[PDB]
C-alpha cells in the first residue's frame, strides 16, 4: 500500500544523486539476487499484488502478447514449486530482461487516480 | 484561419471551430466518426476529467458533432470567460493524446452505441443507402464507423494530422468580441498548427441517377427517393422542400419527411415515406412520384420558403443564400430509389 | 459380390454394381500417415497434393477423368473415376503418370506452389477447424511416441523442411506392388480391369517396405490446448478401443451407437431414445456430441466428442455422459441394444451404400488391404444381430470399467476439471 | 557426386536411431560413406555429427554394461 | 400422384415425396421455410415423439429438405419396412397438428438457428441477393424467414393446404419395388388428399439484367456475378460452370465457386470470388469478367462435364438430359452483380 509514485520519487532521487546511486545500486542488485524470483522465471511485475482497483486498470491496459507473457509465467512459477524444484538455469529471467513493464501503465493509473481525487475534494478561492 | 465573431448584448457566448473533415472526406470508413468521438478526451497538459471539472466550475460545457462535410467543435459558455474556451480548443486541436486505452475503453463503445441507434431508424438506413448510390466514394462514405474495414489507431492520429491543419478550419464565435477573439486565437495554438491544405474541392461531386437499392430491415418501411441538385439549381429544390412538407400541398398527409441537404458544391434533395406496413408506404410512394412527375408550381411557397430558410439559417452565420425569387415550377427527372424493410412488397424504381 | 485376386504382384479387388453411371479405378497403399518420423510429417499429405496438382489434373480433365485422393492412418488412395467407357484412360493415367513418369509431377516450380499451398491448409485447419484439431490431438496424446501419433495433415513446422528428395525416397519405401491394391468399382467389372492390368504390363515397384520397430500403445493422458479468445469449448474425449480384425469390432461400434450422436438445434435430435438426453437437456449442457469408435491396425479409439457454449457447466456434462456409460457394464438394457442395433445396420447401410463409388473405392481398398478380403453387408448384418447383451456388458467390463482415459481441449476449458476427476468418474461406486 | 541428404530425415539422428524400422539404417549408412569421398569441407556439420554416431554412439555393441 | 421407383439388390431403401412448395411459392417470405421446419412435428394421430422413437426401432431416419423448388419429405431405412414409412409420410402431408406451442416451442427457434447460420456466410448472403434481383417476386423470394414480414400460423396451415395436394407432388424411391410402392401409396393417405392444382408454371421467369446490389458486412468479401439462363442455353452454361472450377482454366484459382441451378423452366448461373480482404476480390473479379467478356472455348471441358453431371445425377434423380456437344464457345454479356462486405473497396458495375 505504498504508491508507486513514492517508490519512483525516492528511486529516481537515489539513482539521478551521483554519491548515493554509487552506493545504494550494489546493495539492491544483491538483495535482487537473494530474492530469487528470476529462478523460478519471474519477472518482478508478475509479484505486484493485483488485487486493488490501480493493478486492476493496468493490467486491463497491458497490450496483449505481454499478458499473454505474464501469464505463462505466473502459470509457470506455480508448476515450477509446485515440484519444491527451480528452473534450470537456463530458463531463469536475466538482469537484462527483467524490465518494469507495468510500471508505466501502474504510473498514469496512479496519477489519474490521484488527480481524481484531488478534483473531487476541490474548493473554488472565492 | 478565418476568424469571424458576432456580437451580442447577451450573457452568453459559444465557439465553435468546423473543420472539413467530416465523412466526405474519411480515408477509412468511419474514421471521421472515431476521431469525432475522440475530440474531447484528454490532451497532454491536461486530462479529460479536468477539462470536464473546470469548465463546470467556470459555467460551460464543450461538444463535438459529426456531419458529411464537418467536424464541429462547439463550446458554449459564460461571455467573460473567452481565452480558456479558446485555448481549451487550441489544445484539443494541437495536442490529444491517443493513448489507446481510450480507443478502447471510451471512444469505441460510445461510437457502438452512436451506430446501434442509428440502425433502429429506417430513416437514417435509408438516407445513407440514398447517398451511397448517388456518390459513390465522396459523398457516398458512411457517416458512422461500423467495423466493415478496421479502423486502428494510428489511422485515426493520420485522419487528424491530415484535417486538423491551419487552412481546413473556421472560428466562429457568437456573442463575441472579434477583436478579442483575433487576438485568442493567435496568442494561442491555433496559430502553430500546420499550415497544410484545404480539402474542400469547387468541382462538381459526379453523381449518379437512375439507381436503386433494397435492404430488408424487422420494423417500419420506408421508401425514399433522391435527387443530385447542382450548385445553381439548389434555391428550387429548397422551395420544394418546404412547399412538399407544408399544407399547401395535397402530398403531405402522405409524405413522411423531406429535405435539402446543402453544400459548397452542390446538394442532395431527399424524401422519405414511412410506415408500419407495405401497402401503405407502397400505394402513397407512387402516388407521390405519379404527381410529381407531373409538374408543381412553387410559387405558392416562396414567402412560407423565404421563412423556414431563415429561421434555419437563424442558428449558423455562413449560410448559402440563395435567391428564391425565379423559382416557378419543378418536374420530376430522374432519380435514385431506396426500399428499406418489407422490400419485397415495395415496389421497384422501373414500377414507379 | 466383392472379388479379389492376386496378379504377378499386384492384388486386384472389384466392387462391380451394374446399375451405376461412373466407374472409378485406383491404387490405394497401405502406409498413411502412420509409417511416417515425426521429421517428414506430412508426406503423404504433400503426395495427395501433387498428384492433385493443377497441370496433373488438367491432363486428367482433357480425358473426362476427375481425380480423388485420401490420406488416412493406415492407408492412402489415389482414385480416378470417370464414365463407364473409359475405364482405360484412367487406367492409361494413373499409370503413366503417378506410377512410373512422376518427374513431371516433382518438377521444381510445382514443387514450390503445391508446398505453398499446403502450408497454407494445414494453417488454416490449425486455427480455425476446432472440432478436427482437438481429434487429432486426442490421438496425439493417446499414442504418444508411437507411429499412431501422428497428424495426417503434418505440421507446419515439419511440412516447411520437406523437399522433393524426402517424397521421393517415401515413394521409394512405401509405394510398393507388396503395398497396393488396385481397385475398381461403380460398374467396371473385374475380368476386363484385370485384363486391362495385364494387358498393359503394369507394375509399380519391387521392394518391400519397411517394418515399424515399435506398435502403438495407449497411454493415458490429457492435453488442453486452452485459448479464452474463441466462443465454445471443444472437448474430446476416448478409451483405448478395438483394432480392426478384433472380434470385438462391431460391439465397440454398437456401443458407440447406443449413446449416438445429438445436436441441439434439430428438433428431431432431441427426441431420440437416449437417456443422455434428458440429463443434459434441461440446462442446455451441450451444443452436439457424437460417439465414435475409430479402429486402426495396432489400436483403436472409442470415445466422444462434445462443443459446448456453457463454459461453467463443462463437469457435469462430463460427469453426465460418463455416468452413462457406466451403464454398459452394469445395467444396460434389452431395448437400448435392439435401437442401436436397428441403427447400428441402417449407418453401415448408409456407409458402404452410398452412390459415390469414390467412397467405396477407398472403403474396398483399405479393408482388403488389411486382411486380404472384404466382409459383405449382410454378413456384417448377421454378426450384429448375433450381438448380445452379455457381449456388451463383457465388452464394457473390458474396455470401458475403470480404464484410462485421453482428454483433448480447446477453447474455454478452464471449467474442465483435471484428469483425476474425470478419471475417478469412469467406474461408480456401485450405486 | 552424391550430394547431400535430406535435412528432415537426419536432423536429430543420435536419438530416434535405435526407434529405426531397421531398413533404413541401411540406407542412411551407405550414402554417409558415399559423402565421405569428397573433400571434407563440403560436408555440412549436421552429417558429420550422424556420421560419428553411426560409427561411434553409445548403440548395439557399444551400449553401456548398465 | 406420379410414384416412380428404382430396384437395388441392396440393404436401404429411400423414399421421398418431393412437394412443388419451395420458396418461389412461397405467400409470405419464409413461409415455406416455417412449414419445412414444421414437417414432422406431431400429427393426429402420433405423436413426433412416438415417430422418432418407433423408426429407430424399425431402422430408419426422416428428413426434410427445403430449396427454391421443392420441399422433400425423405425417409432412409431397411429396405422391408417400406409400409410403415409410406404410412408416417402419407399422415405427415395429411393430418399435421399444427399447434401453436409447437410454432413457438420447435419450430420458430429451428428456424431462427437455420437463419443465423446461413447469416454468417456471405455466400449465402450474396446468392439470395443475386437471385432476388435477378427475378423479383417468382424465384426470387428469400428462402429461410426471417421474420421481416410476420407469418402466423394460420400463414403455414393454408400454405400447407395449397402444397399438400396430389397434382403437386411426386413420390420417388430409391431401391424399392415399383410395384409395392405403387401398392402402398394408394390404399393409404395420398389418395385421400385433395386433388388440387400442380404449381409449376411452363412459362418462362422474367428475369432481369444488368442489376447491382451492395451489402454491407463484416468479414470475409465476395464479388458475385449471375446469368439467367433459357431452356435453350441450360448446358452451355453447365460446361461453362465445370470449366471455371476445372484445372482447365487459368481462372479457377481465383473463383471461389461457379455453379447452374437448374429448374424445369431456366435456371440461374453464379459466381461467386470471395476472401478476407477487397484488393483481391477487385482484382480477381475484373479478371474473371475481362477473361469472359473475351471468348471461351468451352469444347476440352464436355467430356469432364459429362462426367460431373452423371456425378450429381446420381446423387439426384433429376434428369435434365442436356446435349453437351452442341456448345463450343461462350462470350459474357449482360449480367447481374452483388458485392458483399467492404463495399467502399469492391468494383462497381460500371468498372466491370
Ligand atoms: C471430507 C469428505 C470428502 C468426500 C468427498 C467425496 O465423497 O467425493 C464426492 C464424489 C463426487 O461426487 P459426484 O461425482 O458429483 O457424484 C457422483 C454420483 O454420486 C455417482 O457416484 P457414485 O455412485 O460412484 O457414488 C455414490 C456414493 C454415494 O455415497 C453415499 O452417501 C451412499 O455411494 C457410495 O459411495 C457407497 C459407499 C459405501 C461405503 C462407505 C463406507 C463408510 C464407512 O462423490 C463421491 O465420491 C460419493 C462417495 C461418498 C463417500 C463419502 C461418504 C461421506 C463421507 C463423510
Amino acid at each position: 500500500p505504498q504508491s508507486f509514485t513514492s517508490i519512483a520519487r525516492i528511486g529516481d532521487y537515489i539513482l539521478k544523486s551521483p554519491v548515493l546511486s554509487k552506493l545504494c545500486v550494489p546493495v539492491a542488485n544483491q538483495f535482487i539476487n537473494l530474492a530469487g524470483y528470476k529462478k523460478l522465471g519471474l519477472k518482478f511485475d508478475d509479484l505486484i499484488a493485483e488485487e486493488n482497483p490501480i493493478m486492476q486498470t493496468a493490467l486491463r491496459r497491458l497490450p496483449e502478447d505481454e499478458s499473454y507473457a505474464r501469464a505463462y509465467r505466473i502459470i509457470r512459477a506455480h508448476q515450477t514449486e509446485l515440484t519444491h524444484h527451480l528452473l534450470p538455469r537456463n530458463e531463469w529471467i536475466k538482469a537484462q530482461e527483467d524490465v518494469p513493464y507495468l510500471l508505466p501503465y501502474i504510473l498514469e493509473a496512479e496519477a489519474a487516480a490521484k488527480e481524481k481525487d484531488e478534483l473531487d475534494n476541490i474548493e473554488v478561492s472565492k | 484561419l478565418t476568424v469571424s465573431a458576432r456580437d451580442a448584448p447577451t450573457k452568453i457566448s459559444t465557439l465553435a471551430v468546423k473543420v472539413h473533415g467530416g465523412s466526405r472526406y474519411a480515408t477509412k470508413d468511419g474514421v471521421a466518426h472515431l476521431l469525432n468521438r475522440f475530440n474531447f478526451q484528454n490532451t497532454n497538459t491536461r486530462s479529460a476529467l479536468k477539462l470536464v471539472r473546470e469548465s463546470e466550475l467556470l459555467g460551460g460545457t464543450f461538444k463535438s458533432t459529426l456531419d458529411r462535410e464537418y467536424i464541429t467543435l462547439k463550446a458554449t459558455f459564460l461571455k467573460d470567460d473567452l481565452p480558456y474556451y479558446v485555448n481549451a480548443l487550441a489544445d484539443v486541436l494541437y495536442k490529444t493524446a491517443f493513448k489507446p486505452h481510450e480507443l478502447t475503453e471510451s471512444v469505441l463503445p460510445a461510437a457502438r452505441y452512436d451506430y446501434a441507434v442509428a440502425e433502429q431508424c429506417p430513416v437514417k438506413s435509408a438516407e445513407d443507402q440514398l447517398y451511397a448510390i448517388t456518390f459513390r466514394k465522396g459523398l457516398g462514405n458512411p457517416l458512422l464507423y461500423d467495423g466493415v474495414e478496421r479502423v486502428s489507431l494510428q489511422d485515426i492520429k493520420d485522419f487528424a494530422d491530415k484535417v486538423y491543419t491551419k487552412e481546413n478550419l473556421e472560428v466562429s464565435g457568437e456573442n463575441v468580441v472579434e477583436a478579442d477573439l483575433k487576438r485568442f486565437v493567435d496568442e494561442s495554438l491555433l496559430s502553430t498548427l500546420p499550415a497544410g491544405k484545404s480539402l474542400v474541392s469547387k468541382s462538381e461531386p459526379k453523381f449518379f441517377l437512375g439507381e436503386e437499392n433494397r435492404v430488408r430491415f424487422i420494423g417500419d418501411s420506408v421508401a425514399a427517393i433522391g435527387i443530385p441538385v447542382n450548385k445553381a439549381s439548389l434555391a428550387q429544390y429548397e422551395v420544394l422542400a418546404n412547399y412538399l412538407t407544408s399544407a399547401l400541398s395535397e402530398l403531405s398527409g402522405l409524405i413522411s419527411s423531406a429535405k435539402l441537404d446543402k453544400f459548397t458544391d452542390g446538394g442532395l434533395f431527399t424524401l422519405f415515406v414511412r410506415d408500419q406496413d407495405s401497402a401503405v408506404v407502397s400505394s402513397n410512394i407512387k402516388k407521390i412520384v405519379a404527381d410529381l412527375k407531373k409538374g408543381k408550381d412553387l410559387s405558392p411557397a416562396i414567402n412560407y420558403t423565404k421563412l423556414k430558410n431563415a429561421v434555419q439559417n437563424e442558428s449558423v452565420s455562413s449560410p448559402i443564400e440563395l435567391n428564391f425569387d425565379a423559382v416557378k415550377d419543378f418536374k420530376l427527372g430522374k432519380f435514385n430509389y431506396v426500399a428499406v424493410g418489407d422490400v419485397s412488397n415495395l415496389p421497384y424504381l422501373d414500377e414507379l | 459380390a466383392e472379388v479379389t485376386q492376386l496378379s504377378n504382384g499386384i492384388v486386384v479387388a472389384t466392387e462391380h454394381n451394374p446399375s451405376a453411371h461412373t466407374a472409378s479405378v485406383g491404387v490405394v497403399f497401405g502406409s498413411g500417415a502412420a509409417n511416417e518420423n515425426p521429421y517428414n510429417n506430412g508426406v503423404s499429405n504433400l503426395w495427395k497434393n501433387i498428384f492433385l496438382s493443377k497441370e496433373n489434373s488438367a491432363v486428367a480433365a482433357k480425358e473426362g477423368l476427375a481425380l480423388s485422393s485420401n490420406i488416412s492412418r493406415d492407408f492412402q488412395s489415389y482414385i480416378v473415376s470417370s464414365l463407364p467407357g473409359s475405364t482405360d484412360k484412367s487406367l492409361d493415367f494413373l499409370n503413366q503418370s503417378f506410377i512410373q513418369q512422376k518427374a513431371n509431377l516433382l518438377s521444381s516450380s510445382n514443387f514450390e506452389a503445391t508446398k505453398k499451398s499446403v502450408l497454407k491448409q494445414v494453417q488454416d485447419f490449425e486455427e480455425n477447424d476446432h472440432p478436427n484439431r482437438v481429434l487429432e490431438h486426442l490421438h496425439s496424446t493417446a499414442f504418444q511416441n508411437t507411429p499412431l501419433s501422428l497428424p495426417t495433415r503434418g505440421t507446419l513446422e515439419s511440412l516447411e523442411n520437406l523437399v522433393v528428395a524426402d517424397l521421393e525416397s517415401f515413394a521409394n519405401n512405401h509405394f510398393l506392388n507388396s503395398n497396393a491394391v488396385v481397385v475398381g468399382t461403380g460398374n467396371i467389372k473385374h475380368e476386363d480391369l484385370v485384363n486391362s492390368i495385364e494387358s498393359k504390363n503394369l507394375s509399380l515397384q519391387t521392394g518391400t517396405k519397411p517394418v515399424l520397430k515399435k506398435k502403438a500403445a495407449f497411454l493415458g493422458s490429457e492435453v488442453r490446448l486452452r485459448d479464452d479468445t474463441l466462443p465454445k469449448a471443444w472437448i474430446s474425449l476416448a478409451v483405448e478401443g478395438e483394432p480392426v480384425n478384433s472380434p470385438n469390432y462391431f460391439v465397440a461400434k454398437l456401443a458407440a451407437q447406443i449413446f449416438g450422436s445429438y445436436n441441439a438445434f434439430e428438433p428431431a435430435s432431441r427426441l431420440q431414445g437416449i437417456k443422455l438426453l434428458d440429463n443434459i437437456q434441461e440446462y442446455q449442457l451441450c451444443d452436439n456430441f457424437n460417439h465414435f469408435s475409430l479402429s486402426y491396425k495396432d489400436s483403436g479409439l472409442w470415445g466422444f466428442s462434445t462443443a459446448t457454449r456453457n463454459v461453467t457447466m463443462i463437469d457435469d456434462l462430463i460427469h453426465f455422459t460418463l455416468k452413462q456409460w457406466n451403464r454398459l457394464t452394469i445395467s444396460v438394457t434389452d431395448t437400448e441394444v435392439e435401437r442401436a442395433k436397428s441403427l447400428l445396420k441402417l449407418q453401415l447401410g448408409q456407409l458402404y451404400e452410398s452412390g459415390n463409388p469414390v467412397n467405396d473405392a477407398n472403403l474396398l481398398g483399405a479393408e482388403v488391404l488389411i486382411k486380404g478380403s472384404k466382409l459383405s453387408l449382410g454378413e456384417a448384418f448377421k454378426k450384429i444381430d448375433a450381438i448380445t447383451v452379455k457381449d456388451v456388458k463383457a465388452w464394457a467390463g473390458k474396455r470401458l470399467w475403470d480404464q484410462d482415459i485421453a482428454i483433448a481441449g480447446t477453447g474455454q476449458i478452464e471449467g474442465l476439471l483435471d484428469y483425476m476427476r474425470i478419471r475417478s468418474d469412469m467406474s461408480m461406486m456401485r450405486w | 557426386q552424391t550430394k547431400a541428404l535430406s535435412k528432415a530425415t537426419l536432423t536429430d539422428l543420435p536419438e530416434r536411431w535405435e526407434n529405426m524400422p531397421n531398413l533404413e539404417q541401411k540406407e542412411i549408412a551407405d550414402n554417409l560413406t558415399e559423402r565421405q569421398k569428397l573433400p571434407w569441407k563440403t560436408l555440412n556439420n549436421e552429417e558429420i555429427k550422424a556420421a560419428w554416431y553411426i560409427s561411434y554412439g553409445e548403440w548395439g555393441p557399444r551400449r553401456p554394461v548398465h
